[PDB]
């Protein structure tokens, strides 16, 4: 039952330091090695460094010794610190660990890194209700509209997770340092508006938690 | 410092239908005091963590799938899915753990389908947004199949292409479709400066487009 998880900023501006603390759980660190490993937008893998039972460590040659890895084996914390961040630096920065000595079994979900000078901003979050009736016995797709925000990620929910399926959350597209993104779901018209239906948007970034019921709107 | 080099760099397939992925190292991975090739492949699906396949290079790590196969030696490793699921869906990177830690550039598995038409749907401004001076129509094209698709946006009968967004989804883990999202931004005085909006998407699996429109009457 190992587990890892990644806390770190999210956002970094270029030239400034990154802190991430992977918390493990389920092993002490006195026994195993952890690892980072970061995946750039673009996918693939890069190794970063890791540190061993003993403390000793190893890093990346690529990463010019602006990278540094301690840990606190009483609290089961490893802390990542990379310097002077540039833009091809951001990337999903996970913990990782191997129960052998290799290869690694168990990752962290990661933690997103956006490194630029813009400025955190929170999201506004629209419904989205259809313009005219619903059909009898016809399903109906609603949505919600998140515009604005920056840096990444959100994270939408439908009626707190109780709505799972028929959901689709389209990926984020930049314009202009600012994040736009939709999410649709799509249920029975016996169910809406007869029951609520809320999107929970939230950008940990900005501390911003919204809530939009979709309600009919006057045809 | 070993490289790994894969091919294909993406591949698509039926469900059901074998699939072989191949996996180079520059340098062999054969280890002489072990007889053992350091070699692993990981499976990362969309919004999730890499997942160890294989080990040793042909060793499967305990609770995969029986259909997930890997074999090769030295220089040379290949990954075989003998009956590709639905759920496949993934990237498959091979690594190498002898000398430092490397990682090949992926192999992109994609899922061929049947053709699915995409329910269309129309979404006027929010009030909300409104009151902020913005109006973004919205129009949601979902669970179709092939991926191309072509939304064109229509005020008052004439086409507008500025201020249109369009994202798509990653395949349906369960049904392989695509999803689209296209966004038309005005600000709120444009949209008052019109009536008709329509979202008017063609697709393969049809001749006639499909037509979704409302007014701001
Ligand atoms: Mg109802
Ligand atoms: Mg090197
Ligand atoms: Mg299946
Ligand atoms: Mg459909």
């Amino acid at each position: 039952q190992v587990q890892l998880k990644e806390s770190g900023p999210g956002l970094v501006a270029p030239s400034q330091s990154l802190s991430i603390t992977c918390t493990v759980s389920g092993f002490s660190l006195i026994g195993y090695g952890v690892n980072w490993v970061r995946q750039p937008p673009e996918k693939g893998l890069e190794w970063l460094g890791m540190i061993w039972g003993d403390g000793s460590t190893d890093y990346n040659s690529a990463l010019k010794s602006r990278l540094s890895i301690t840990k606190d084996n009483s609290k089961s914390q490893v802390f990542l610190k990379m310097n002077s961040l540039q833009t091809d630096d951001t990337a999903r920065y996970y913990c990782a660990m191997g129960v052998r000595p290799d290869p690694f079994d168990y990752w962290g979900q990661g933690t997103l890194v956006t490194v630029s000078a813009a400025k955190t901003t929170p999201p506004s979050v629209y419904p989205l209700a259809p313009g005219s009736a619903a059909q009898t016995n016809s399903t109906v797709t609603l949505g919600c509209l998140v515009k604005g925000y920056f840096p990444e990620p959100v994270t939408v929910t439908w009626n707190s997770g109780s709505l799972s399926s028929g959901v689709h959350t389209f990926p984020a597209v930049l314009q202009s340092d600012l994040y736009t993104l939709s999410s649709s779901v799509t249920v029975p018209s016996s169910t809406w508006p007869s029951e609520t239906v809320t999107c929970n948007v939230a950008h940990p970034a900005s501390s911003t938690k919204v809530d939009k019921k979709i309600v009919p709107r006057d045809c | 410092n070993i490289m790994m080099t894969q091919s294909p760099s993406s591949l698509a397939v039926s469900a059901g239908e074998k699939v072989t992925m191949s996996c180079k190292s520059s340098q062999s991975v054969l280890y002489s005091s072990n007889q053992k090739n350091y070699l692993a492949w990981y499976q990362q699906k969309p919004g999730q963590s890499p997942k160890l396949l294989i080990y040793w290079a042909s060793a499967r790590e305990s609770g995969v799938p029986d259909r997930f196969t890997g074999s090769g030696s030295g220089t040379d490793f290949t990954l075989t899915i003998n009956s590709v699921q639905t759920e496949d869906l993934a990237v498959y990177y091979c690594h190498q753990y002898l000398s430092s830690y490397t990682f090949g550039g992926g192999t992109k598995l994609e899922i061929k389908r049947a053709d699915a038409a995409p329910t269309v749907s129309i979404f006027p401004p929010s009030s909300e947004q409104l009151t902020s001076g913005g109006a973004s129509v919205v129009c949601f094209l979902n669970n179709f199949y092939p991926k191309d698709i072509n939304v064109k946006w229509k005020i008052d009968g004439s086409e507008r292409q500025n201020g249109v967004l369009n994202s798509w989804t990653d395949q349906d883990s369960k049904d392989s479709t695509y999803s689209m999202s296209s966004t038309l931004t005005l600000t709120k005085d444009e949209y008052e400066r019109h009536n008709s909006y329509t979202c008017e998407a063609t697709h393969k699996t049809s001749t006639s487009p499909i037509v979704k429109s409302f007014n701001r009457n």
